[PDB]
């Protein structure tokens, strides 16, 4: 999260076009879903972690 | 076929005894379809398409998302089914959703 | 006929993908069960009072058995 707003908050800053300012905050989101467990390649790692979720709620019975 | 006797197989499909057995569950089933027969609700086919839209973007199975847009396809293709809206209302409502895993196509 | 055995290739088809609809909406209606359900849907039937019926028909055989 916060290393991707870094790269949006500069990108924004410096530019002089507003065609790259959807720059910034188109890359701001390819940051987040590469780096998290959202594209499709990852869901069988996020299908291991939903394992982990439910070991978590079961703790809570 | 006559809706009457089309009543009874439903009633041996659900329950795992014989109508023979069992008169009380079979007379119910008969009583509420028999008193509503024909619809209390509008048609419409393509919210109930948008319903099952709206589930399978909810699963983030959102292949099979546009899967079913080909399968509700084919059951126009043939057309056999004269409200194609209640049966999917049908698998509609009794839907489960886990909020979790993926599902082949299976070819 | 050739054209009467097009008409039963056409709802082999889609008694088929009807089923596929029914896996991936994960219901517990099986296939001999949903043959039942769009015979009564040919007719036309509330959708809402079929619904009923199985969902008190269920509750007669886990309830009892």
């Amino acid at each position: 999260l916060e290393c991707s707003w870094d790269e949006l908050w500069n990108k924004v800053q410096q530019a002089q076009d507003l065609d790259h300012i959807i720059a910034a905050h188109e890359v701001f989101l390819d940051t987040i879903i590469s780096r998290c467990l959202l594209d499709s390649d990852s869901r069988a790692l996020l299908n291991q972690l939903r394992a982990v979720f439910d070991q978590i709620i079961e703790l809570q019975n | 076929k006559s809706p009457n006797v089309l009543l009874q197989n439903l009633c041996c499909r659900i329950l795992g005894r014989s109508e023979a057995d069992v008169a009380q569950q079979f007379q119910y089933a008969v009583r509420v379809i028999g008193s509503n027969f024909a619809p209390t609700v509008e048609r419409d086919e393509f919210l109930v398409a948008e319903k099952i839209k709206k589930e399978l973007i909810r699963q983030r199975r959102e292949a099979d998302a546009a899967l079913f847009s080909e399968l509700h396809r084919k059951l126009h293709s043939q057309g056999v089914l004269k409200n194609k809206w209640s049966i999917l209302y049908l698998l509609l409502s009794l839907s489960e959703d886990p909020r979790r895993q993926p599902s082949k196509v299976s070819s | 006929a050739a054209a009467a055995a097009a008409n039963l290739n056409a709802v082999r088809e889609t008694m088929d993908v009807l089923l596929e609809i029914s896996r991936i909406l994960n219901t517990g209606l099986d296939m001999e069960t949903l043959s039942i359900c769009v015979r009564l849907c040919e007719q036309g039937i509330n959708p809402e009072a079929l619904s009923s019926v199985i969902k008190e028909l269920r509750k007669a055989t886990e309830a009892l058995k």
